[PDB]
């Protein structure tokens, strides 16, 4: 709600069309919104990801006009895109490629919210919003990793609708009926397919009310400091219009990025994948170096730390009569993981919005960071000593942070002083 | 199992110029035929894909021709009947012996180091080589711990990582002692084994390195193109991030 | 001056180029791909075809029709005059694009006996039913109504053209190579 | 527009989303709005069309689920449906006669809209969003009817393709990247499924443009009177908030209206469909008796009644020096019909809104009324005498009454008078 | 070719309280199975159905009996091996017999009139019927016109439309003077061809009766689940509908 | 009063069951469909079976271990201590669900030599590898470490239970009948 200037009809056709549908005017009010003249190349990230949906959107339209959704085509149907497809062969690279990209970017995101208390109050929907946004992006890129019918697929798709067995009680049916039989087969990749197309209308439906919300609030800026709303005057030495000063910068950044995945696409398309994948599903058996999507490792990591020999596991397995053991219990160490950062805006109790003025939280942070990179590499290695360890301690950080560290930092740390005015860090 | 050591090969279509060479393709075409075929099918590649720019490139007549000694089912037909450049190779011949239409992709030869994927991001994902090191990998004598232990109907190999070993070869703690295992494809090459037309020399090393371009090809029908594609995309983009650079100086001089 | 409006101008234009660039692809992933594009050619065995037989065989997708024509068949397309003909080309790839639809020009031997040609109805592509159907003892297209005679030239109806001859001939006594 | 109170935020949670995000604000302005009170019964097909178009997505998202969109699997695989999938037969049935609702629906809406005057100033957009509903709405549902690979369905593609191939130069290059080869082959199936499954979402994207655009004018009602906008006072007299007045009736009449149509659905799913699409596709063989969609009739009547023969087709043919021939002049003749009813808002001279109070227009309306039914039952008969002719004359009212008859009885007509106020109306 | 006219047999399916006569649907079988088999396949239909509720309802010993006689080639083996439940009937064996699983419903027998579908709003569309009509059409001697032009290898048919007829019954136009056409299938009953156990009646009229309420079951196997589901939606409905009216009454009392 | 009140309560119910009526449905055509739901049992002859080779075979979708277990095999299964053991069910769907995880009650004969199990983790689902791995000379687990000793048991890892033994019986001399 920052004070500024409303849409005017000129030419005739704006006249005429403004009376009946003022559909220019809200454009208008939107590329026009009064932006935070501080920000930095942080906030870059939203608009990778809008591109990134759309280019997810219009390759997958596009393969899913030569792909088979059935086990004894699918893998042999992503060959023909690959070979005879005029350019198909670079559009299911861009597809699979662009995965990685959107992961890459949402991790940048967030990780720019979590320093930046950008999921603070008021922003608290625009986190939420966010974090389906994330859990949709999951959903959508392990059924569409499902799709190509490879051995990583198969198995993969073994695995995560094993999850749901895992539940207590009602598991065994949920996982019947995800499966539509009693393994993984074709009404299983049949479904997928479906889905696969669905979701990322349900996440485009998501993005809209996500970019109402901080068009609601306005955008959050490095120094956690608003814009002053008290004159035009005042609010216009704190920002510039988002069209062009903001629209140019992140269409010029929007380029570098592509410049690098393009670079990835052409030369080395098929570095962030799997191997197996590349060998057709193999029901009768487990290839020896089956490995999550990189993007998935560091929940995977969190998954397997938890075996029946952990302290905290064999606890929980005894207070609950045996109902949560290693299991279930590593289900709900993943889960949970991804749950107490969509809390993190009730469990941060610091009033102070951005982290670049709390001393004691900036080295939690980066370890948290940290933490989220050693995740992601242990993922990838053995379960033997130590790796065993490390993930448990990485682990361990990684709920301390959010359940312990963030609370009491609230309450326990002095926080230097911000700037009074955005204007003021500008010119600074 | 695991990964392991394989043998640096140099080839043509490595790097961003990479391209691979059209006559090793055909000696490599020749190999796979003469020798690799017995076992071996791959069949998700065209024959008729021989002719296609950015491979062996072999003239349609040739293809035509080649495609005859192939003899398939008719979709329609049922009966038998000798192939046309318009069908895939043949399916393996041998149960067990793998399809190698996508052998160079589904392997990689680099690892690491420490599990950072550092050592594939300056030397690839490795399939080729590690193709040729499998070729290349099969010694006369096998190492002192097996000596009497050797499985019946497996060969050692420096190589292979995923066969068995036996209890003779493996440490206090269950872990092979040996660089290699025991893998089900006795040894295929053999010094001029296939008579090149050219006189090109068929040392089993030359052969596998031949036939393992080939098998690059056949996986990477497209190398070339994607490549050519990558600069064209690489090009508009450092020429549109400078433009879009100055734009966006000039647009801000006027406020910092 | 125009240094800052010709950058402007050189930015906005890199942009189109490359948008189009990304664009051409996403459209021509629809032409017909490689496994699509090797036409081939193909025999047909016609020993077992009596006169008043119609063979339907298919060729790239679509229905080619061999009929085995009998007198009347023959005394009927030789009795029309050219300009009374909806379509005077004879539509046969295996003559002179110039020719002209006379009987004679519409089949593959002098006898015209053998009548040869795409069963693709040249309005909106249905395939004609035979057996001497139609006003004209040709064929019937059902789907809007077009007559064909009995050369399979077009008499009536919306078809603008008479059924198209593809490249054909008798590779021998019993035997004609379509395409 | 019409004068209204606005929403405010009681309950705690709804006063902390409000400041966050106003959504529950913007619904209720949108729930609120004031609605005349003398809607009559032809206001309830727009609601009709929303549930059928959320009805069928519901049921497409799960035939897909079943479904494999490849020639040698598809009649298979909906014949799999329909009696191994628990409810598929059900399902299939409520997806199918869910089409022929869908226009029985849209036929009814447009009508409306033609005798009441919905389309003129200034209403205009909410005019020509629907009629690109109408595009796509044709396009999906000639693609969904292609999927289940029968005989109506290779035939009714192969002819549908052909209309493009018909374009002038162009033409036959524009056919075959429809068909992404020499004929209608699993290509061309494929890239039908996908674009089956992307149309009704931007169909469901029109319609919530064409939703705002008339909630930007607000509605029209019977007497084409609007609502007084003066004072809260008189335009309360002349409406009554949409909810809960009008949301109970649509409801009730959507009500009455499923049970019908569940009525048909239960006991002769198969009337409004063709026999030959329960045979599998030959490609050499044209079905005698094939015949379009019903709701394709009119459109598809029009189309043929333009032979060789009719003697404007060759004027046409002479003066365009034979690039206009009967093929594609019939092609012109049914786009055309389409485009001169996209037209009518400027076609319609007479500033008179409803055609309640034009005593020449009721005549000529009710004419194009009949002759559309006269089209729908020509197309199922043959082209032989007498049928020929009425086609020709059905066609020639329908531009006639765009073209000439509209035009003209706006300087010509002497319109009744209309009352003075929408309440006025109510009260008789 | 155009419509016919078809006998209007009451079968027991017909109606909205319509549904399948168990017995009836077992007889059809077997006739289907002793006679219509040997030409015609019904390859959508899984064996296991005529264990099915709604259907015949065989016992499932019996139906894996049944499936015994047909000989199916293995999915995996490409080895023959008896038929089990889970096996589909077979393809036609005579290739220009058409597949007989969805015949009931790829037929109308009511047609117009006037091209207006009045006739099939109260008829239904007329599968069953056309199926009874053909099969019962079949009269020993051909219709006069034709009497020396009869086509080798057809019958005349007094119900089937699509058939050719020889020129000696085409009018000044062209337009057949015969109520039906030539078929290629020769008259495929004859009284008590088959014997029922209980008993029953074996008349063409009785089979062509039973085995084509038999294929109305093939193609429509949940007829009746589909009518149970119409009832239902129709009284929630109907329900819903009043109180909704009456709601619509009460809000709106208060304003007209 | 109540009178109107109800109405629109009773209406609002009505609404409510019909839609859930609509959903139900739209859940359930997920659930096994008819031809999966066809749930057979096969046979597998087992004569070329020496001991020390593990036979996998499909059933249900899923693979089956059929291993002819050596000496040492039997010895190191025998050699555990029932309270040694994660899981000490049985797992045996041939006998009594309350059994103990003793190895003569995972074998089907009284020699122990046939295994015959389902080849699943009991984890998240992969298919563990044999020929002697892991930590225990049974299975390996690949997917996230699980460790199953020579008797199909779990030792070690994140998997709960003990591999399953379907319904399984030598119908004769070398045939194996599962389910
Ligand atoms: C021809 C020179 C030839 C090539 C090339 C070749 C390659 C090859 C590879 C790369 C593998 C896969 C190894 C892996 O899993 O990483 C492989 C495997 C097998 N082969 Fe082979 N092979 C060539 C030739 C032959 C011939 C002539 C035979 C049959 C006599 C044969 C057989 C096999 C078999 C069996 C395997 C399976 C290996 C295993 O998993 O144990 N090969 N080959
Ligand atoms: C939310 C954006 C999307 C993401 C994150 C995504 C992700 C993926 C991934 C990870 C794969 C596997 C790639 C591979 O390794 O082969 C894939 C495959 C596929 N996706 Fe998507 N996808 C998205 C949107 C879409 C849409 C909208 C469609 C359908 C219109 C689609 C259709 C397909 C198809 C057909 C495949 C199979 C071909 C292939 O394997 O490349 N995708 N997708
Ligand atoms: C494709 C999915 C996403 C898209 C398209 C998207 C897009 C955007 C855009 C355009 C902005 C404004 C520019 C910026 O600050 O970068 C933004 C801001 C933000 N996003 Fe996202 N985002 C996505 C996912 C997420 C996720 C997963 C989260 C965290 C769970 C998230 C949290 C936020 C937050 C907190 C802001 C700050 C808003 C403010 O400053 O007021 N977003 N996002
Ligand atoms: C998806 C199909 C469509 C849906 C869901 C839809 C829905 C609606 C709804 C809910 C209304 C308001 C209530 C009513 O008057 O019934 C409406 C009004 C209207 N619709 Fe549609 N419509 C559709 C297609 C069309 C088409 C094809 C046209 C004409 C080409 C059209 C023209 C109009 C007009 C002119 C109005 C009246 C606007 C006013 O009163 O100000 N609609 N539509
Ligand atoms: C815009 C609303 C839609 C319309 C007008 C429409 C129309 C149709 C029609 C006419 C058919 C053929 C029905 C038959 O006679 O068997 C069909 C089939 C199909 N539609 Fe849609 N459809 C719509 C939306 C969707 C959506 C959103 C999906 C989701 C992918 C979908 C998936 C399918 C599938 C899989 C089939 C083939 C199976 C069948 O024949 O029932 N449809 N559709
Ligand atoms: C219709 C069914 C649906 C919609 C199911 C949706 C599930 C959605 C979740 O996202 C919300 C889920 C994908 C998400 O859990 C939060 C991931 C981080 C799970 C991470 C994951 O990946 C693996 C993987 O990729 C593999 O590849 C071969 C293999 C794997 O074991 C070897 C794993 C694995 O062990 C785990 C935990
Ligand atoms: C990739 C997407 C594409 C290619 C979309 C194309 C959309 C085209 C138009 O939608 C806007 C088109 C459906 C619409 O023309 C306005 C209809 C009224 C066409 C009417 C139509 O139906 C036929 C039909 O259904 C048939 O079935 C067996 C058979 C047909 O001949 C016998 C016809 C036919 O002769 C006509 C004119
Ligand atoms: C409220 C609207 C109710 C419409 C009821 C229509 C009853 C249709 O009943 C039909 C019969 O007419 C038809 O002959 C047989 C064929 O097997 O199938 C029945 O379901
Ligand atoms: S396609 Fe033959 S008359 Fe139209
Ligand atoms: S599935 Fe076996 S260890 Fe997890
Ligand atoms: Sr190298
Ligand atoms: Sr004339
Ligand atoms: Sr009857």
């Amino acid at each position: 709600g920052i004070p500024h200037d409303h849409y005017e009809p000129r030419t005739g056709i704006e006249k005429w069309l403004h009376s009946r549908l003022p559909i220019v005017a809200l454009a208008y009010d939107t590329i026009m919104i009064p932006t935070p003249r501080n920000l930095n190349w942080m906030w870059i990230w939203g608009v990778v990801l809008a591109f990134c949906l759309v280019l997810q959107i219009v390759t997958g339209i596009v393969l899913a006009m030569h792909y088979t959704p059935h086990v004894d085509l699918a893998f042999a149907s992503v060959e023909h895109i690959m070979r005879n497809v005029n350019g198909g062969f670079m559009l299911r690279y861009l597809h699979a490629n662009g995965a990685s990209l959107f992961f890459i970017a949402v991790y940048l995101h967030i990780f720019r919210g979590l320093y930046y208390g950008s999921y603070k109050a008021p922003r608290e929907v625009t986190w939420i919003v966010g974090m389906l946004i994330y859990l949709a992006m999951m959903a959508t890129a392990f059924m569409g990793y499902v799709l190509p019918w490879g051995q990583m697929s198969f198995w993969g798709a073994t695995v995560i609708t094993g999850l749901f067995g895992a539940i207590p009680g009602i598991g065994h049916s949920i996982q019947t009926w995800l499966l539509g039989g009693p393994a993984v087969d074709n009404a299983t990749l049949n479904r997928f397919f479906s889905l696969h197309y669905l979701l990322p209308f349900v996440i485009a439906a998501l993005v809209a009310i996500h970019i109402w919300a901080f068009h609601s609030t306005g955008n959050n800026n490095p120094t956690g400091v608003e814009v002053r709303r008290t004159s035009k005057a005042e609010a216009q030495k704190d920002t510039v219009p988002f069209w062009p000063y903001f629209i140019i910068k992140d269409v010029f950044a929007l380029a570098v990025v592509l410049l690098v995945f393009f670079a990835i696409v052409g030369f080395m398309p098929n570095y962030l994948g799997h191997p197996d994948n590349y060998i057709e599903a193999n029901p009768l058996r487990t290839p020896a170096h089956i490995v999550p999507e990189w993007y998935f490792l560091p929940f995977y990591a969190i998954l397997r730390a938890f075996t029946a020999d952990v302290w905290v596991v064999q606890i929980a397995n005894f207070i609950s009569f045996g109902i949560i053991d290693a299991k279930f219990f590593g289900v709900l160490a993943m889960f949970g993981a991804i749950l107490v950062m969509a809390l993190v805006p009730w469990l941060d109790t610091s009033p102070v919005r951005s982290g670049r003025y709390r001393p004691m939280f900036k080295i939690y942070f980066w370890l948290l960071a940290a933490d989220f990179v050693i995740l992601t590499w242990v993922g990838a290695q053995q379960t033997t000593f130590p790796y065993d360890w490390i993930s448990l301690i990485a682990s361990a950080y990684w709920f301390a942070y959010f359940l312990v560290i963030l609370p009491i930092l609230g309450a326990i740390e002095k926080p230097v002083a911000p700037p009074a005015t955005i204007e003021e860090d500008f010119n600074a | 199992a695991g990964g392991g050591h394989v043998e640096d090969v140099p080839f043509s279509f490595e790097g961003p110029f990479g391209t691979f060479d059209q006559h090793q393709l055909q000696r490599g075409l020749q190999v796979y035929t003469e020798v690799c075929a017995a076992c071996h099918g791959m069949k998700f590649v065209p024959i008729r894909s021989l002719s296609e720019p950015g491979g062996p490139e072999l003239p349609e007549d040739q293809v035509r021709a080649y495609a005859t000694q192939f003899t398939v089912t008719d979709e329609e037909t049922g009966e038998d009947r000798e192939g046309k450049p318009t069908d895939h190779f043949p399916h393996s011949a041998l149960e067990n012996a793998p399809d190698l239409s996508l052998m160079a992709k589904a392997r990689a030869g680099f690892h690491g180091p420490m599990g950072t994927g550092i050592s594939q991001l300056f030397n690839g994902i490795g399939g080729p080589e590690y193709i040729y090191s499998v070729l290349t990998g099969f010694p006369e004598e096998p190492p002192k711990c097996a000596e009497g232990h050797e499985p019946d109907g497996f060969y050692y190999n420096r190589a292979f990582q995923n066969g068995s070993v036996p209890d003779t070869c493996k440490d206090a703690n269950g872990v092979k002692t040996t660089a290699g295992s025991w893998i089900a494809m006795p040894p295929p090459l053999m010094d001029d084994l296939v008579e090149y037309a050219d006189g090109h020399d068929a040392s089993v090393h030359a052969m596998a390195e031949d036939v393992s371009a080939f098998l690059m090809w056949a996986a990477e029908p497209k190398l070339m193109a994607r490549k050519q594609a990558g600069f064209t995309a690489v090009m508009f983009l450092t020429v549109l991030s400078v433009l879009l650079y100055l734009t966006n100086k000039r647009l801000w001089a006027g406020v910092k | 001056g125009t240094r800052r409006d010709f950058l402007y101008y050189a930015t906005a234009g890199a942009g189109a180029v490359a948008t189009g660039a990304a664009v051409w692809p996403l459209i021509n992933q629809m032409n017909p791909s490689a496994d699509v594009q090797a036409l081939a050619s193909i025999f047909v065995d016609v020993s077992s075809v009596e006169p008043g037989v119609q063979l339907t065989v298919k060729f790239l997708g679509k229905p080619i029709f061999i009929r085995r024509r009998t007198e009347a068949d023959i005394e009927l397309g030789r009795s029309v005059q050219l300009g009374q003909l909806v379509d005077t080309n004879a539509r046969n790839a295996n003559i002179d694009a110039g020719a002209e639809a006379t009987d004679q020009n519409r089949t593959l031997d002098e006898a015209g006996e053998w009548l040869v040609m795409w069963g693709v109805c040249t309005h909106l592509g249905c395939s004609p039913i035979g057996g001497v159907s139609g006003d004209f003892g040709g064929w019937f297209c059902p789907c809007h109504g077009s007559h064909y005679d009995s050369a399979g030239r077009i008499r009536k109806g919306p078809a603008p053209e008479n059924l198209p001859i593809p490249l054909a001939k008798f590779i021998d006594e019993t035997t004609i190579q379509l395409g």
